[PDB]
């Protein structure tokens, strides 16, 4: 018996970070592209899952 | 498929989804 | 000679005010140890003063409602603040005054006249109080509460609880909802109970313990971990 | 998980407090959770 | 970046050309419709006339501690005044204390020299915070003061501090006790003398003294803000409420975006707040009717725009994921 | 010294004594809430 695909996640990091405030929202694009290549990483994986 | 095997509810609220794979389980 | 004997899990009291359900929630807050040696005292035919530590666990198998409240302070000489706890008559007194003891204080009890136990008014704990800084006015059974003095308030748990056994705790589980928050801010290091004369009761002293609890679906604790 | 700010909700810090202090306190929420998804991408990588 | 599924995947990728393949942009938002404000119902006002007007403050050493309850915040009110010289709130920023209701407020009143106001506050050490009166570390509230020195001053030597005591207190520490303070070895048998000193020293206030000599009436407040049922509300209107509907909601200064339902959640009497794995407050009772609301959050569900190359054609079709298809 | 400045607006008024504290980015009272008010931002000096 062998693995062979695990399951596809996706993260929402915008979401997940800050839950659907305003005045936090705004403060994580400071941050920047955190969030942006984290989905750039998990995507990744997906694709090859 | 026997063998293998609220808590996705807030899973989706969070941001943690999961995505269906490409292949059904009916075409492998 | 005080006799002693096993806490089992008793003990554990809601930590805070936050409704939960079908999470094990860690908290780390003074809780009784578990099966740590609890003293056991008598009431038959014995109210020592005992050291307050940092809270304390107090467990009163009664029938006939002998102990109606506690005394607490660090001296009791009458030169400190004092904590008086009484209840009569369902009323509940507290008082944080300033006063003198008796060496042995108790609440009067008289058998069978056309006021039982009379001796309502009675009132010997004291000579006399002074400057009060604060006031308030309002083996069948079991009734468990805990003590603690956090950072000047003074917290009571409770749980009154029926159970059928004659000569120990009972082996199980409750958890103990918070009922005042006195704001007296003194400093107790040592207390004393009070007595009905004419009942044994349990304590523990509290350790900063980390718990592991369990809430059920209707948000009450099954269970905890020590 | 706090991560030494004063409160874990993300709304309680933003009803509690001014932006100017707020930005104290989220900042060491948001390095904190964009922290813990870099541990678990991290660890998804390594798993798949 | 909002204007369409499609430039949602331009801002992400930082870039105008999207090559043909499927992007998952942010799951899909609903905007809350309306604001609700839900505060208990009572009229009264805190008795600002009885904590800041009182006309004999006691002595620091032995400080009277006033609950108050059951009053909306007045705060507006305070404006007209000799105001304040010292206002410093260690819990909240003093904007909020409108939004926001409180839980366990005592007002704790006391006069003390001018020099000392500076050792009223959480970590500061003196004669006033070490011996006859403490703060907590984690103290949460506000510490305000202003200058009696038009009526406290006469020498008014009723005023009075403990000056000698063995040790330091704990937080919100009270001792009165006058028992003699003994310096070196010898028992001082209740009489002062050599080595033996009673330990309240009085307070001289001249009217015309420095400002280091005026005395200044200190009254520092003390409340737990969120997590307990409120009492002391904020001089804020309450609104209507909406069910099953995303909203806006304050709920005793807890505020956040929602889905307000009903529930059969059961809190016990002194329980106010539900919570959640995430420690997110899943539910809250209505303060005016007592009742159980669900907080559902908005913004629930995946999207997916499956687009060809922007290069080549501009048209886009996204996926909306586990949804039957009626909603949106 | 050493930074030279772009935008420079000298606000001057007088207030009572207790209220010099009042001016500073997040306080509160009657001359913050109502007659003056300074950004949650704000980047200057305040000088009486
Ligand atoms: C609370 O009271 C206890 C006594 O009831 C204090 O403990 C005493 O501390 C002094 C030192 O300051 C010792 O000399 C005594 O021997 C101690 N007595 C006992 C019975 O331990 C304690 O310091 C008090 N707490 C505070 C904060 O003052
Ligand atoms: C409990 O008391 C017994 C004596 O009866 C002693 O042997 C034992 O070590 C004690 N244990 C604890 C935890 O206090
Ligand atoms: C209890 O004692 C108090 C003492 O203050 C007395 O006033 C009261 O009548 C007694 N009885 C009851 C039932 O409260
Ligand atoms: C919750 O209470 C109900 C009674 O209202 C009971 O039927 C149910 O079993 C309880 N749930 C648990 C987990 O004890
Ligand atoms: C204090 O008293 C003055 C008059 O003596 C009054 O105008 C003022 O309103 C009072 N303070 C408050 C907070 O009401
Ligand atoms: C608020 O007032 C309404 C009527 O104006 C009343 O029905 C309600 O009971 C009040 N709030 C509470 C908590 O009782
Ligand atoms: C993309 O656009 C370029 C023009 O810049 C064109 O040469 C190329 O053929 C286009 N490719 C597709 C797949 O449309
Ligand atoms: C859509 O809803 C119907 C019943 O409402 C259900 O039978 C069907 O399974 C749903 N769609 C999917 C993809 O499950």
């Amino acid at each position: 018996i062998l693995p062979v695909s695990m399951t596809k996640t996706s993260v929402d990091c915008t979401m997940y970070i800050c839950g659907d405030s305003t005045e936090c929202s705004n403060l994580l694009l400071q941050y920047g592209s955190f969030c942006t290549q984290l989905n750039r990483a998990l995507t990744g994986i997906a694709v090859e899952q | 498929f026997n063998k293998v095997t609220a808590m996705q509810m807030a899973y989706r609220f969070n941001g943690l989804t999961v995505l269906p794979p490409l292949l059904t389980d009916e075409m492998i | 000679p005080p006799a002693y004997t096993n806490s089992f899990t008793r003990g554990v009291y809601y930590p805070d005010k936050v409704f939960r359900s079908s999470v094990l929630h860690s908290t780390q807050d003074l809780f009784l140890p578990f099966f740590s040696n609890v003293t056991w005292f008598h009431a038959i035919h014995d109210n020592p003063v005992l050291p307050f530590n940092d809270g304390v666990y107090f467990a009163s198998t009664e029938k006939s409602n002998i102990i109606r409240g506690w005394i607490f302070g660090t001296t009791l000489d009458s030169k400190t603040q004092s904590l008086l706890i009484v209840n009569n008559a369902t009323n509940v007194v507290i008082k944080v005054c300033e006063f003198q003891f008796c060496n042995d204080p108790f609440l009067g009890v008289y058998y069978h006249k056309n006021n039982k136990s009379w001796m309502e008014s009675e009132f010997r704990v004291y000579s006399s109080a002074n400057n009060c800084t604060f006031e308030y006015v309002s083996f069948k059974n079991l009734r468990e509460f805990v003590f603690k003095n956090i950072d000047g308030y003074f917290k009571i748990y409770s749980k009154h609880t029926p159970i059928n056994l004659v000569r120990d705790l009972p082996q199980g589980f409750s958890a103990l909802e918070p009922l005042v928050d006195l704001p007296i801010g003194i400093n107790i290091t040592r207390f004393q109970t009070l007595l009905a004369l004419h009942a044994a009761y349990y304590v523990g002293y509290l350790q900063p313990r980390t718990f592991l609890l369990k809430y059920n679906e209707n948000g009450t604790i099954t269970d905890a971990v020590d | 998980s706090n991560f030494g700010a004063i409160s874990s909700v993300l709304n309680d810090i933003l009803s509690r407090l001014d932006p100017p202090e707020a930005e104290v306190q989220i900042d060491r929420l948001i390095t904190g959770r964009l922290q813990s998804l870099q541990t678990y991408v991290t660890q998804q990588l390594i798993r798949a | 970046c909002a204007l369409d599924p499609l430039s949602e995947t331009k801002c992400t990728l930082k870039s105008f050309t999207v090559e043909k393949g499927i992007y998952q942009t942010s799951n899909f938002r609903v905007q809350p419709t309306e604001s609700i404000v839900r505060f208990p119902n009572i009229t009264n006002l805190c008795p600002f006339g009885e904590v800041f007007n009182a006309t004999r403050f006691a002595s620091v050493y032995a400080w009277n501690r006033k609950r108050i309850s059951n009053c909306v915040a007045d705060y507006s009110v305070l404006y007209n005044s000799a105001s304040f010289s010292t206002f410093k709130c260690y819990g909240v920023s003093p904007t909020k204390l409108n939004d926001l209701c409180f839980t366990n407020v005592y007002a704790d009143s006391f006069v003390i020299r001018g020099d000392e106001v500076r050792q009223i506050a959480p970590g500061q050490t003196g004669k006033i915070a070490d011996y006859n009166y403490k703060l907590p570390d984690d103290f949460t509230g506000c510490v305000i003061a202003w200058n009696s020195n038009n009526l406290d001053s006469k020498g008014n030597y009723n005023y009075l501090y403990r000056l000698f005591r063995k040790s330091n207190l704990k937080p919100f520490e009270r001792d009165i006790s006058t028992e003699i303070y003994q310096a070196g070895s010898t028992p001082c048998n209740g009489v002062e003398g050599f080595n033996c000193y009673f330990p309240l020293q009085s307070y001289g206030f001249q009217p015309t003294n420095g400002v280091g000599y005026q005395p200044y009436r200190v009254v520092v407040l003390s409340f737990e803000l969120l997590h307990a049922p409120a009492t002391v509300c904020g001089p804020k209107k309450s609104t209507n409420l909406v069910k099953n509907k995303c909203v806006n909601f304050n709920f005793n200064g807890l505020t956040g975006t929602g889905v307000l339902t009903e529930s059969n959640k059961k809190f016990l009497p002194f329980q106010q707040f539900g919570r959640d794995i995430a420690d997110t407050t899943d539910a809250v009772r209505d303060p005016q009717t007592l009742e159980i609301l669900d907080i559902t959050p908005c913004s629930f569900g995946g999207v997916s725009v499956i687009t060809p190359g922007t290069n080549t054609s501009n048209q886009v079709a996204v996926l909306y994921q586990d949804v039957n298809c009626t909603e949106v």
